[PDB]
């Protein structure tokens, strides 16, 4: 009838494709490559990565929220015309927004979609809501840690409760800087951007969650049985020990970095305590992990343990870790715009021409 | 308990076809990298040549067909008429491809030398050469075999070649016995063996990454302009230096090749300890190409992660199972048929893997079987059907 | 009367309940759908809606005509917005419903959606009617 386009947004990456399908058709880093000063510029994606040595890179979003709209439009041009190669005026478009996106922002999203691409219809879905849609659930608490922001988001009947939303400006890139730093302190020398991407790959390949951090630190101090080696492209090999779990321990103790901030477990709990007493039980039983930084082995069990230690002895604690959750969000978007019930959910070009952008504040929640 | 054992026995036919030592190595790669690795069938003379480790193998340029009988099935003949599967017009196109290779100098035409251990395999183990007998008129032992459905006559000369008593094969053209020829490697002037063709390679969503997934036809100017002279992966520096090696490596691999598979080809060719451009996955091996003709694929084989096969109860969903598929020893797996393959994929995606697909498999078979959008969807969307049931409680 | 507007807003079958309640001075139900929930809402609940403590009802919830609801969005005190969004609360998997309160110059417009009707339709209807009444100086 129409495959509506699914267009996710993120601090580091983008995911795009057709609604009604199991995985994104297309993905890219959302950055844009201007010249260094010119006709032959290639603005987007893998081409911009490839040319990155002679180009100037920019990020339109920082801490989930769009900034340079001008080149977000360029990213949309590359998504619609280059990756899916389908006329986006011809299809309704599903859009995604970071939590707490400023009002005027969502109006500008609407303006661009309706005035520039003449989309017949659209919807804007909060990423965490898609993540809860992604596996069996309409109500629950999402712990969404991506590249920019970390959010704890209780959701009732598919509606995030902004009053109880807590935000933590701590994510993977700060951990990357930290891992480079403490890897040098082990006797190594990680300092370049190439080295940053290598440390990123090490973190992605080797970190895990210790159940007893102090005991594990003792084990690592008393032997090398958990230490690993990693071979650099220059074939040199570094070794990593307790850092494997010291890195993600920072999720629970940001003081390891000199930060005076609660761990994710305690902020999840405080989020729960901000919510209606009567729905917390279900929230307690629907703790959902999303984002690439939640892919560490052992995080669910450890969270279970920490909440159990903190929560009433009566409280039932359930940690849900969907196994591809690093992209579960996009699945949810495909689902949402798939539905017949969605027919009412379409924003129409006509509604926008008649009533203007502020309908989005009334209609889109 | 035959019900599983026949499923075991049919894999034994590929285990005859394909060496278990390589199944060991590639199972270890399937452990080390969390991926499914498919491979097409190869057959026992391919076992003989693989055990030789002696020669290069078929590629993309040498589009001539893996031959269909006997010694020659070991190789590709200079005339596809001795490689009879599919029909005349196709073998004529393949002779076209041969003539193209010959004019390009990416194939030479080469003479065929066999040693008694190979004959003993072919007669004794392979049951596929008929007993030789000396003819003084040919000065050769005559032999015969059903290359097609036709039995054909061949005359074999015992000759001191490389100081071994090789058999050199000969055949009658226009009533005159001429030495039989196969495709030779332009570099080593030695006969190209069949390759390994590959079938789908499947990865978890946990490494779904566009810098790896994307398929990219291009060649030299686009590559060398695209990457700055130190956005380097070491061998690529030679791709700055030489257009020829780029045209060999990427142009033959180019296929519709994904960059992940381009890196993995280097990994696998290293791991198999071959050298000097010797390989078994030079083809780039997608079965996304338009000529992924289906019946060539069978019986197929895979390597899968050790963790893979202990994951949950049988009977996943409407895709259902009770006998755990055509399992094979040495950690390998086999499959007989597209329905078995499609079920095996449907389970793998239920291990959150992502299936590569191509319409030609369905077009080969003319029943609706490989649409992802409809058919090959994984049962977490059946779980979204349960989500809509919840909404039906809402709705 | 105000019931003509209750009748009008209920006609399309998307909503199961509607009402107009005065919130100034001492609140009182000016008009409501007979035989439903909103007709029995009390003035004290209105006082809570327009009161200074905008935090306790997040943790304790509230009831409207005995139906428990949770506040999702609050723009009820913002000029140009004048709306609060809620959803009902149920036990044992019983359906929940979307609620919209809009605030005009003199009245509160309240709407309860049916099963599965998304809150945005109710919100659009209520806001457009509210805008029409403000335009009428109400
Ligand atoms: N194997 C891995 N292990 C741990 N973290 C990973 C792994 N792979 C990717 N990541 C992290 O996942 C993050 C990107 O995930 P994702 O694309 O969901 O974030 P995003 O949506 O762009 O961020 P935000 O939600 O703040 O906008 C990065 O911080 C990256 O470092
Ligand atoms: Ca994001």
């Amino acid at each position: 009838d129409i495959a509506a386009l699914v267009v996710d947004n993120g601090s580091g990456m983008c995911k795009a494709g057709f609604a009604g399908d199991d995985a994104p058709r297309a993905v890219f880093p959302s950055i844009v490559g201007r010249p260094r000063h010119g006709q032959k510029d290639s603005y987007v994606g893998d081409e911009a990565q490839s040319k990155r040595g002679i180009l100037t890179l920019k990020y339109p979003i920082e801490h989930g929220i769009v900034t340079n709209w001008d080149d977000m439009e360029k990213i949309w041009h590359h998504t619609f015309y280059n990756e899916l190669r389908v006329a986006p005026e011809e299809h309704p478009v599903l859009l995604t927004e970071a939590p707490l996106n400023p009002k005027a922002n969502r109006e500008k999203m609407t303006q661009i979609m309706f005035e520039t691409f003449n989309t017949p219809a659209m919807y804007v879905a909060i990423q965490a809501v898609l993540s809860l849609y992604a596996s069996g659930r309409t109500t629950g608490i999402v712990m969404d840690s991506g590249d920019g922001v970390t959010h704890t988001v209780p959701i009732y009947e598919g509606y995030a409760l902004p009053h109880a939303i807590l935000r933590l400006d701590l994510a993977g890139r700060d951990l990357t800087d930290y891992l480079m730093k403490i890897l040098t302190e082990r006797g190594y020398s990680f300092t370049t951007t190439a080295e940053r991407e290598i440390v990123r790959d090490i973190k992605e390949k080797l970190c895990y969650v210790a159940l007893d951090f102090e005991q594990e630190m003792a084990t690592a101090a008393s032997s090398s049985s958990l230490e690993k080696s990693y071979e650099l492209p220059d074939g040199q090999v570094i070794t990593i020990g307790n850092e494997r779990f010291r890195c993600p321990e920072a999720l629970f103790q940001p003081s390891f970095l000199g930060m005076e901030s609660a761990g994710i477990h305690e902020t999840t709990f405080n989020s729960i305590m901000k919510c209606d007493v009567d729905i917390r039980k279900d929230l307690y039983a629907n703790t959902v992990l999303s984002g690439g930084t939640t892919m560490y082995p052992g995080i669910a069990d450890r969270m279970q343990k920490e909440i159990t230690a903190l929560a009433p002895s009566t409280m039932k604690i359930k940690i849900i870790a969907p196994p591809e959750r690093k992209y579960s969000v996009w699945i949810g978007g495909s689902i949402l715009a798939s539905l017949s019930t969605f027919q009412q959910m379409w924003i129409s070009k006509q509604e926008y021409d008649e009533s203007g952008p502020s309908i989005v504040h009334r209609k889109c929640f | 308990r035959d019900l599983v054992l026949e499923p075991i026995v049919q894999p034994e036919t590929i285990e005859l076809g394909m060496p278990d030592s390589d199944q060991k190595i590639l199972a270890e790669v399937a452990e080390r990298e969390n991926v499914i690795i498919g491979v097409r069938p190869v057959d026992e003379k391919s076992k003989s040549l693989i055990d030789s480790k002696l020669y290069s193998s078929k590629g993309l340029f040498v589009k001539a067909k893996s031959s269909d009988w006997g010694p020659m099935s070991g190789f590709i003949p200079v005339d596809q008429a001795f490689a009879k599967a599919s029909a005349r017009r196709d073998l004529d196109k393949f002779n076209g491809y041969a003539e193209q290779s010959i004019e390009s100098g990416n194939a030479v035409s080469a003479d065929l030398y066999l040693n008694q251990v190979r004959i003993d395999e072919l007669v004794s183990k392979y049951q596929s050469l008929t007993a030789l007998e000396f003819d003084a008129e040919s000065g050769m032992y005559k032999t015969t075999a059903t290359n097609g459905d036709q039995t054909v006559t061949f005359f074999l000369n015992k000759v001191t070649v490389d100081s071994k008593d090789l058999w050199q094969v000969h055949y009658i053209k226009d009533g005159k016995l001429a030495p039989f020829k196969v495709i030779g490697d332009p570099v080593s002037k030695q006969p190209m063996t069949a390759d390994y063709d590959l079938l789908t390679v499947m990865y978890s969503y946990s490494d779904l990454g566009p810098q790896d997934k994307l398929k990219q036809p291009l060649t030299w100017e686009q590559w060398k302009e695209s990457v700055t002279y130190e956005e380097l992966t070491p061998k690529y520096k030679e791709l700055y230096n030489s257009e020829v090696l780029y045209n060999k490596k990427d142009g033959a691999s180019l296929g519709v090749v994904s960059d992940r598979l381009k890196a993995l080809k280097d990994v696998i060719n290293t791991s198999l300890g071959r050298t000097d451009g010797l390989e078994m996955v030079h083809h780039g091996a997608d079965d996304a190409n338009p000529y992924a003709v289906m019946a060539d694929n069978f019986p197929a084989t895979f390597f899968v992660p050790k963790s893979f096969f202990m994951e949950d109860g049988l009977g996943e969903g409407k895709g259902s199972i009770q006998t755990y598929f055509n399992v094979n020893e040495q950690g390998a797996v086999v499959i007989r048929d597209p329905q078995e393959f499609s079920n095996f994929q449907q389970v793998a995606i239920n291990v959150s893997y992502r299936a590569s697909l191509n319409d030609k498999w369905n077009v080969g078979l003319d029943d609706p079987l490989f649409t992802p959008k409809s058919k090959l969807s994984h049962d977490f969307l059946n779980a979204k059907e349960e989500v809509i049931k919840k909404l039906s409680g809402e709705v | 009367g105000w019931n003509a507007y209750i009748d009008n807003l209920m006609a399309d079958g998307t909503c199961q309940d509607a009402a107009i309640v005065g919130y100034k001075d001492s609140p009182s139900v000016w008009a409501a759908v007979p035989g439903k929930t909103f007709v029995n809402i009390t003035p004290a609940e209105v006082g809570v809606l327009v009161g200074k403590d905008r935090s306790s009802f997040y943790v304790n919830g509230l009831t409207l005509g005995g139906q428990k609801c949770s506040v999702i969005r609050d723009s009820l005190l913002q000029d140009g917005e004048f709306s609060m969004d809620l959803r009902t609360k149920s036990t044992g998997g019983a359906p929940t419903f979307n609620v919209t309160v809009t605030k005009t110059d003199k009245t509160l417009v309240l709407l309860m959606g049916k099963e599965g009707v998304h809150g945005g339709l109710i919100n659009k209807k209520c806001y457009e009617m509210a805008s029409h009444l403000r335009r009428s100086q109400y």
